[PDB]
Order: C-alpha cells, then sequence, then structure tokens
RNA sequence: UUUGCUCCACACAAUAUAGAUGGAUACGAAUAAGGCGUCCUUGUGGCGUCGCUGAACCAUAGCAGGCUAGCAACGGUGCACUUGGCGGAAAGGCCUUGGGUGCUUGCUGGCGAAUUGCAAUGUCAUUUUGCGUGGGGAUAAAUCAUUUGUAUACGACUUAGA
RNA sequence: AGAACUGGCGAUGCGGGAUGAACCGAACGUAGAGUUAAGGUGCCGGAAUACACGCUCAUCAGACACCACAAAAGGUGUUAG
RNA sequence: GCCAGCAUCAGUUUUGGUGGCAGGAUAAAUCCAUAGGAAUGUAGCUUGCCUCGGUAAGUAUUAUAGCCUGUG
C-alpha cells in the first residue's frame, strides 16, 4: 500500500544466564503496524541466532521525516531476484519524502525488472547532499537552472459523451 | 436531452465510437452517424488491411452464399463493429438496431443539422501522438469499396455550400454582437450583469 | 529515458528566406522555391535572429529525438539545394556492347531512352522527373548528369536509371556493365 | 523578403507559473508551482488561499497565463511575499478566465424569484436590441 | 407557457441482475443531469410513474400508469434503484419515466 | 362487376405506439495548433482577444394560459396568400419580396379563477384504417382457356389471336 | 497402470472458471430486506472509457490458476542494471 | 370491502451534516528566533565587446533574491 517508515527494536528473551541483550534495531517500510513487525523478524533471522518465539519485540516507532516539503533526491540500493539470479541495484528517485521514493521504487521495479513486493531488499536509502554527485541521467536532467519545458497537446477530460465543438488542446 | 444525434464521425476510433453508441441504442438514443468514410482505426494501415483480410477468408466451406458476409462499405465495416456489441439476435436488441442510421459522407436533412463529436473516442484525443493510424475510406478502398471518388466529389460539393452557408452567419453574428455592445451599459444591462447573465 | 528538451539549430543563409506554416515548410532561394510536408514529425520551430531557425522536441524518446536530427538534415538539403543545387553524376560502364543513351519524347514526357545494354533488344525508358535537368556532359567519355533543386528528386532519379540497367541470370561480378553515379557534388561548386 | 516562423509558445511550467487546481481539497483555489520534482508532478504553494505546500501531479492542475518572479524553493513565508508584490490576486479577477466562473456560480446562487427577474429584464433588453437591429 | 413539465426525465435501463440471472423486482433508471450517487441521493424516495396509452378505456381514460418509487442508487454513475407495485413489463427497456418532486425535502 | 377509383377540407369512429412532454441550435481544416475582431503592401501577413467545456445560446410570465383599457415605439412572432431564387447523395427542404390578419410580457391598469375538496399521467402526442358529406380529377389490365417453339419433367419462358 | 494421507465426485444443486462429475466460492424449506465470497466493472453485461507509476508496436502482438502448450539458441528493437 | 397519502413510532438497514475528546517526536511540518554553510551564485565589483545595456567569465556567501543544516 501507501508505505509507512517505523523503526522496530527487538531482542532475544532474557534468561538467567545471559540478561540484558543487545537490543538490535532495524527501519522497515510497511503499510500497517502488523507487517512492520513481521519484516522485522524475517530480516532479523537472516543475520542472527534468532526467531520470532526465541526473541520479543521491545518497541515500534513510526519515523516521518524532517521536511515533507522540501524536494530531495534519493540515492536507493537494492537486492532483488530475477527469474533466473539475485542482483543488487542502484538507482535514484527525486521526490519530496523518504517515503514516497520507497512507493516509487517498489512501482519501478514491478515495471521495470516484474519484482514484487516478496522479491525485493531495500538495503539503505540515502540523500545526495550534493548536487553534481548524481550519476544517473534520468535525476540528473531536473538539475539544470532555470528548468522550464511546456506540456504540449493536452487532453480534457469531457463529462457529457456528447461534444459541441471539436476539442483543441493548445497548453 | 436530444431527440436525434448527429456524429461527426471523422477523427474516431471505430472500436471507442462503436462501443459509445451502442450503449446509446440500447438506452432509447436515436443516432445518426455520418461520414464513416473519414473514422480510424488504430494500427498501421497494413495491420488493418490483414486484419480484413484474415476475416475475409473465413465462409462456409459448402456454400459461401450462406457463410459470413463481408462487407465492403466504411459504413458497413463501423455497423458491424457495432452489431457484435449489441445483443443482435434478440428482440430488443433488434429494436435497438433501428435506431441507427450510420452514413457516408453526409447525405440530406442531415447535412442541414449540427453535427456533435464524442470525445472519448475521438483520435487526436485518444491515441498517444506518433502512433499509427488507419481511414476507414483508404482502407475500404483497398479491400473492394467503390465509391471514394464519388463520395470525395459530393463533399467538395456540399463543403462548398456549407461554406457559403456560414459566410453569411458570421456576417449576422457581427451585426448581431455591434447591437449587444452598443445595448451594453444599459441600466437594463447593469441588472442582468448583476445577476450573472 | 524521456529528455526534457533537445533541439537542433538551422542556419539560414542570407539569400533565402524561410517561411515555415503550422508544419508545412517552404524554402525561396536564388534558384528557386521547395516544398516539404512535416505534419508526421510532431516537431516545433521557432525563429531566433532571422538567420537561424529552432526545432525542438519535449519529453522526447529515442525515436521520436532521433526524428529530430533527421528533419534538421532534411529543411539543411532545402536549402542547400536552392542556393547550390544538386549535381550527380553517373558514369556508363560496359565491356563489349557500347550503351546507348539518349534523351526522347514521348507526349512531352521527357523519357531517357536505353538501347543496346549487353546486347539486349529491349529498349528502358526512365521518365525525367519534374526540376531535374539532364544534359550529356563533353569532355568525359560516356558520362551523364542530373541536376536540380531537391536532392531526393535528383538522387531518385539517378536510382531510378541505375536500377533500370540490373544484370538479370548472370554472373554480376563478372558481368559490371549498367549505369552508376560516380560523383554527389552541388552545381554551385566552390563558390 | 523576411523569413516567419510562427511562434508556438505555450504556456511552459517553471518556479513562479501559477496554476488552478482541479480537484482535491483546494479544488478551485490558485497556488504557484514552487519547485519541480519530476516531468509530471511539482511542488506547489498556495498560502494566500490556504494551500499548503505539498507535491501534486500536473494533471490535477491547470496552468494560468499568469506568471511572477519566485526564486528556486521559495518557503511559504517568501510566497506570500512576492504574491502580494506581484498582485496576482486581481490578476486573476481581472482575467476572463475568473469572469466565466464567477459567472456560472452566481447563476448557481439565483433563486427561483430572482430567475424570474432575470427573463423579465432578458425581453425588456431583446426589445432594445431587436430595435436597433432593424435599420443597420 | 410552452413548458409544463414537473417531473425530470428518466429512462428504464433494465432489471437488477447477474450475467445470467436478473430480479425482475428492482428496475434501474437513469435520471438526466445526474451523473453521481452523491447527486443521486437527493431522488431517493421520490415517486415515479410509467406511463403509456392503451386502444380500451378501463374508468375514463386510455392511459394507464404503473406508480412506483426509488429506493437507492446504483453504481458510481448516478444510476438509481427503483421498485413498482407491479414490475415494469421488460418491453420498456429504454422508455421513459417520470421522476416527481413529491415527496419533497426542499 | 348496380355508383366503382384517386386527390383535397372537416365529421365521427376504430386502430395502434421499442415510448414528444420548450428548440436535432448546420463552415472547413489543424490539434508540436486554431476561432473571432481590426489594419495594410492581401500574406503561410501585423496587432488585439478567446478557450481552461453545452453549467452555452435561444426560448421562456398570462384559464393547458381567459375577457377588456391605455401608453411607448413601426420592432417581434404565428397564420393563410403572394414575388423571386437555390438545393438531385435519400434533392421533398432553405432563403427571399409585398400586402392582409391575430397576438405581443416593451410599460401602466380593470375584471375571472375557488368545490378536482390534502396527491392520484389526471387525458392536450401521431400511426394506420373505415364510414360520411361537398369539390375537383380519369375512364385499365392481368391470369385461365386457345396458340408458337428461340423454352420445357411439371410449374416457368417466349410468341400469336377482335 | 499401481499405491499413502486428506479432501471431493459418485449421491449435489447454487454463484464463479464462456463452455465442463472432480477446480475456486459456497452446500439448498418458502419469502422479504441488507452485506458479501470467488469472479468482475468499454460494449455484449449488473458494476469506475476510475485514479497512480512505469513498460510494450508485434509485415503470425497480448490479454488471468486447474486449462486447453511451446524449447534450446539469437537481436545497436527498447528499457533498467 | 379494495387501493393509497401524511404524521408519530418499533425492528432491520443504507447514506450525509456536525460537536467534544485521547494518542504520536504529547505528530512531524508551516511559522518565529539564533549559529554555521553552500550553489543550479542574489546584489555589488572586475575583466572581456557589444544596436549607450545586457550579455560571457572571475570574484563576491546576502547585499536591491534567496536557499540549506543544526539548536531553541
Amino acid at each position: 500500500a501507501h508505505f509507512k517508515e517505523y523503526q522496530v527494536i527487538g531482542r532475544r528473551l532474557p534468561t538467567e544466564s545471559v540478561p540484558e541483550p543487545k537490543l538490535f534495531r532495524m527501519r522497515i517500510f510497511a503499510s500497517n503496524e502488523v507487517i512492520a513487525k513481521s519484516r522485522y523478524w524475517y530480516f532479523l533471522q537472516k543475520l542472527h541466532k534468532v526467531k520470532k518465539a526465541s526473541g520479543e519485540i521491545v518497541s515500534i516507532n513510526q519515523i516521518n521525516e524532517a521536511h515533507p516539503t522540501k524536494v530531495k533526491n534519493f540515492g536507493v540500493w537494492v537486492r532483488y531476484d530475477s527469474r533466473s539470479g539475485t542482483h543488487n541495484m542502484y538507482k535514484e528517485i527525486r521526490d519530496v519524502s523518504r517515503v514516497a521514493a520507497v512507493e516509487t521504487l517498489y512501482q519501478d521495479m514491478a515495471a521495470r525488472h516484474r519484482a514484487r513486493f516478496r522479491s525485493i531488499h531495500i538495503l539503505k536509502v540515502a540523500e545526495i547532499e550534493k548536487t553534481a554527485d548524481v550519476k544517473r541521467q534520468y535525476v540528473k536532467q531536473f538539475l539544470t537552472k532555470d528548468l522550464k519545458f511546456p506540456l504540449p497537446h493536452r487532453v480534457q477530460k469531457s463529462t457529457k459523451t456528447f461534444s459541441y465543438k471539436r476539442p483543441s488542446t493548445f497548453y | 436531452v436530444e431527440p436525434v444525434v448527429v456524429i461527426d464521425g471523422k477523427g474516431h476510433l471505430v472500436g471507442r465510437l462503436a462501443s459509445v453508441v451502442a450503449k446509446q441504442l440500447l438506452n432509447g438514443q436515436k443516432i445518426v452517424v455520418v461520414r464513416a468514410e473519414e473514422l480510424n482505426i488504430s494500427g498501421e494501415f497494413f495491420r488493418n488491411k490483414l486484419k480484413y483480410h484474415d476475416f475475409l477468408r473465413k465462409a462456409t466451406a459448402f456454400n459461401k452464399t450462406r457463410g459470413p458476409f463481408h462487407f465492403r462499405a466504411p459504413s458497413r465495416i463501423f455497423y458491424k463493429a457495432l452489431r457484435g456489441m449489441v445483443s443482435h439476435k434478440t428482440a430488443r436488441g433488434k429494436a435497438a438496431l433501428e435506431r441507427l442510421k450510420v452514413f457516408e459522407g453526409i447525405p440530406p436533412p442531415y447535412d442541414k443539422k449540427k453535427r456533435v463529436v464524442v470525445p472519448q473516442a475521438l483520435r487526436v484525443l485518444r491515441l498517444k501522438p506518433g502512433r499509427k493510424y488507419t481511414t476507414l475510406g483508404k482502407l475500404s478502398t483497398s479491400v473492394g469499396w467503390k465509391y471514394e471518388d464519388v463520395v470525395a466529389k459530393l463533399e467538395a460539393k456540399r463543403k462548398v455550400s456549407s461554406a457559403e452557408y456560414y459566410a453569411k452567419k458570421r456576417a449576422f453574428t457581427k451585426k448581431v454582437a455591434s447591437a449587444n455592445a452598443t445595448a451594453a451599459e444599459s441600466d437594463v444591462a447593469k441588472q442582468l450583469a448583476a445577476l450573472g447573465y | 529515458m524521456k529528455y526534457i528538451q533537445t533541439e537542433q539549430q538551422i542556419e539560414v543563409p542570407e539569400g533565402v528566406t524561410v517561411s515555415i506554416k503550422s508544419r508545412i515548410v517552404k524554402v525561396v532561394g536564388p534558384r528557386g522555391t521547395l516544398t516539404k510536408n512535416l505534419k508526421h514529425i510532431d516537431v516545433t520551430f521557432t525563429k531566433v535572429n532571422n538567420q537561424l531557425i529552432k526545432v525542438a522536441v519535449h519529453n522526447g524518446g529515442r525515436k521520436h529525438v532521433a526524428a529530430l536530427r533527421t528533419v534538421k538534415s532534411l529543411v539543411d538539403n532545402m536549402i542547400t539545394g536552392v542556393t547550390k543545387g544538386y549535381k550527380y553524376k553517373m558514369r556508363y560502364v560496359y565491356a563489349h556492347f557500347p550503351i546507348n543513351v539518349n534523351i526522347v519524347e514521348k507526349d512531352g514526357a521527357k523519357f531517357i531512352e536505353v538501347r543496346n545494354f549487353l546486347g539486349d533488344k529491349k529498349i528502358r525508358n526512365v521518365p525525367v522527373r519534374d526540376g531535374v535537368t539532364i544534359e550529356f556532359s563533353t569532355n568525359v567519355k560516356d558520362e551523364i548528369v542530373l541536376s536540380g533543386n531537391s536532392v531526393e528528386d535528383v538522387s531518385q532519379n539517378a536510382a531510378d536509371l541505375q536500377q533500370i540497367c540490373r544484370v538479370r541470370n548472370k554472373d554480376i561480378r563478372k558481368f559490371l556493365d549498367g549505369i552508376y553515379v560516380s560523383h554527389k557534388g552541388f552545381i554551385t561548386e566552390d563558390l | 523578403t523576411d523569413s516567419i516562423v510562427k511562434a508556438s509558445n505555450w504556456r511552459l511550467v517553471e518556479v513562479g507559473r501559477v496554476v488552478l487546481i482541479k480537484k482535491g481539497q483546494s479544488a478551485g483555489k490558485l497556488a504557484a508551482i514552487v519547485e519541480i520534482i519530476d516531468q509530471k508532478k511539482v511542488l506547489i504553494d498556495g498560502p494566500k488561499a490556504g494551500v499548503p505546500r505539498q507535491a501534486i501531479n500536473l494533471g490535477q492542475v491547470v496552468l494560468t497565463p499568469l506568471t511572477f518572479a519566485l526564486p528556486r524553493g521559495a518557503r511559504t513565508a517568501t510566497v506570500s511575499k512576492k504574491w502580494a508584490a506581484a498582485a496576482v490576486c486581481e490578476k486573476w479577477a481581472a482575467s476572463s478566465w475568473a469572469k466565466k466562473i464567477a459567472q456560472r456560480e452566481r447563476r448557481a446562487a439565483l433563486t427561483d424569484f430572482e430567475r424570474f427577474q432575470v427573463m423579465v429584464l432578458r425581453k425588456q433588453k431583446r426589445y432594445t436590441v431587436k430595435k436597433a437591429l432593424a435599420k443597420a | 407557457a410552452e413548458s409544463h413539465r414537473l417531473y425530470v426525465k428518466g429512462k428504464h435501463l433494465s432489471y437488477q441482475r447477474s450475467k445470467r440471472v436478473n430480479n425482475p423486482n428492482v428496475s434501474l433508471i437513469k435520471i438526466e443531469g445526474v451523473a453521481t450517487p452523491q447527486d443521486a441521493q437527493f431522488y431517493l424516495g421520490k415517486r415515479i410513474a410509467y406511463v403509456y396509452r392503451a386502444s380500451k378505456e378501463v374508468r375514463g381514460s386510455k392511459i394507464r400508469v404503473m406508480w412506483g418509487k426509488v429506493t437507492r442508487t446504483h453504481g458510481n454513475s448516478g444510476v438509481v434503484r427503483a421498485t413498482f407495485r407491479n414490475n415494469l413489463p421488460a418491453k420498456t427497456f429504454g422508455a421513459s419515466v417520470r421522476i416527481f418532486l413529491y415527496p419533497s425535502n426542499i
């Protein structure tokens, strides 16, 4: 769905031999609360000798980013499964918030490489703090000085089925 | 909101126009389509010519007379598309098709009546720029239609008399527009403008 | 990748004025007038300084921007063809049979008449397309010259003459008889 | 003679272009383009009309011929100052674009009674107009 | 004047139906000038009349009326559901029906 | 063939309705371009303006739309006549001259409505046919039977016969 | 052709998969109202010619499990790495 | 007796308007103040050559535009 960024912190269950576990933390992009907890258990089992039954979640806190109005340019690294192998990737999405960038990435992967939600790992999402540190052309294009372009051939949507004059696409 | 709706078919997609019109008849609306020869089908002319030839080889093996009929007129090609979007085999479906007339060019009395368009079927609004499209008049001629030259001649004549009608119309509407401007800034007009008129 | 904006520049010399319609292009020059229909490209034109006319595509793809340079090279050859002109020279190649070529008239249609190609009794008739004038240049043995304003009309008529003299049912690597273009220059060369 | 090329200039988008919101919570208010995100969506701001800063698809808005000077990345405070300085509010009102909209909203508010004045006045104005259209 | 109409124009679309099964107990009505379920909420409960002519006088007229009313909206495009005291014949799909203004909430 | 046929006007019936309930309201062409206004040196011209939907324009008040009076202009509309054109793609309609006539809500007056009782489509449309009047208009063929063979199983075909 | 566990058809209609003993949904007295399943919403056909991001032009395109087929090997076609 | 209209209700349900609260980084934002920084570099200055004034590049970190980040 529309994504939200949560932080999930979990740990192994305390015991007499080893109390005070390490309290691992991980940032998850998910539609709702239940998925964020699930994806944390999914990914944590891939690093440490732990699972849902042998540990606990201590906290979850949704992270909404500082500047929902300033336009960023995000460098994103992923790890996804094709029909034949597993491949890493790096791209940019230029948009207004971190979550909308991930929401673009999932659609972008699903459109170009037919990668569904299950077969995608989001490695890290970072802002490119410096212009001219952009290496892909499709986002480097919009960074020129005094950028301006028209929108030719505008198509009006008609409410009534019949129009009494031929439409014009000026804009 | 209309007894009879006459559609300028030029610059329309045959399938989207057929769908829009088919619904209109099933809802009780009488439709007349004119200028079928200027209808468009999306796809390069070679693509649409092959499709008709693949259609042309389907016939009843043991008697070609009772087989499918391959109608070659631009009006008939549009009619075939519309008949498939209607349950033409039932009494209600036959009643619907009685509310339809498809013409080639703009014949009499429909030549002096208003023509409308269907924007959701119009080619300049539907198709992406650069996409290749076919014109039904050209496609019909390649498969056996005989009256491209007849229709073009009769539309050259019709448009000349139509431009004569419009030139007089523009002269009269200038004369009326001047009168309304003079009759403006009057106390009656001021009160009308206050009410939105 | 849907380039936002790509454009080219069309230089206009002193003696010509480029008059562009919605997308219909007319170039007028000392050698005449040329016209072309460009409605199938969906480009936009704009004049900068009455000596330079730009053409641009906004939000264009691989094929859309590829057609941008083609339009510039079409109008450029339109301007070039009316300032300098296009001249194509073809030679006659034959081993045993002299290829006999003449200009004839058939109801005023200006056909090119070709005889004795490989000893054939066939006469090959090539119409001379309007705007292309053809003269058998002297001081060179077995040469023909085609010239006109539009390159497209000149080159096609040169190609049509070459195409009509193809050798069939033989090893064309050995039987090389035919008329071939040896030069493509300008009428007002080295002006 | 002179070489002539039809200009074909149409409502290019930039920082400072005034847009009109077609659909959404605003649905009819004026806003100014502040940043260009991508070819299909931009960041706008409508502080005078109450429209907040948000990214929006360009299909949700319609550009207006009005334009003014904003530095790129202009926050809400500075757009308000440059909006009043450029006098965009009544420049929009003076245009025939806003007058037709104001005409529609006035025709919708007409009660049954004042729809009776309209017909009475229109017949009076018709009498004067058609009288004038008998001697020319 | 020229106009004496106190009803909204409407067309009888079809019965309530699946693609292979229909319900003749419910009729589908299109109201002119109505394109949303939000707009169609104004005509819920209005009285609907189907007027038709016949060659036989029954009680002092040759015009017969099938009375009904609008029950709820149907779809996203302003179509409404109606139920009549006797089910509409289904020969009248695409026939015109009158949506009266009573009962009134204005 | 016992007064038949056709057209015109109303007179009453029967018949039926794929479904009036103010107006189907007329350039062409382009859509990476156009419409309109104006000007000139008439063009692929200059300048100005418009679109961002018909949510428009026109029409629209009066007993389902009555009866009378005056004022202001000489306009608007319907109707039957009349003058001249245009239209053959299925033209069967469009424009126009003159006079007459009714109405005019362009403005100001007078009289009437009730009781269908608190809603009941509350009946005003056009399809065809028939019987009557009164007023014009015009007085045929085909088939069977006979016959021919350029035809033919029979039908059918092709000829002939006051 | 032959077995294991379970669920089914046989013995079973109904909505859906156009069509079908076995699939999906759901099992059934006679009705009314409301809401849904699986499947769908251009027209046939009840229901958005809904909204959004991309990709594809196919001189045999593609179009929804069971299921009604297509492989190896190739392509400065085009897109992203 | 047959068929309906309205009103006040009861059960089931469908669709709107609106009020008060409680959470979260006691929302993040906008906004206000302060410090620092940068260019897709604003003013100013210099250079280059221009239809007397705007070009082109160098400087210039807010000036005759502003922007970013941190803290409150």
